[PDB]
């Protein structure tokens, strides 16, 4: 009864929807950012530009759901 | 900001 139905929480597969929507890879999940207003998951280095840190600040928006 | 999981120190 996997968590995922898209990836069945195969650790073998990339998935961009429970793991970095960007690249897919799962591992760092202590630094994949969550969007708050889309949910997805994004590791701090596949963000143009590359963040080395969690922002400080509570909310934080994607590349897909931020103000431009 | 949230992120997905956290890591022990
Ligand atoms: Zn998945
Ligand atoms: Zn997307
Ligand atoms: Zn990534
Ligand atoms: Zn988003």
């Amino acid at each position: 009864g996997p968590s995922c139905k898209h990836c069945k929480d195969d650790v073998n597969r990339l998935c961009r929807v429970c793991a970095c929507h960007l690249c897919g890879g799962r591992q760092d999940p202590d630094k994949q950012l969550m969007c708050d207003e889309c949910d997805m998951a994004f590791h701090i280095y596949c963000l143009d530009p590359p963040l080395s840190s969690v922002p400080s600040e509570d909310e934080w928006y994607c590349p897909e759901c931020r103000n431009d | 900001a949230r992120t997905k999981q956290t890591a022990r120190k």
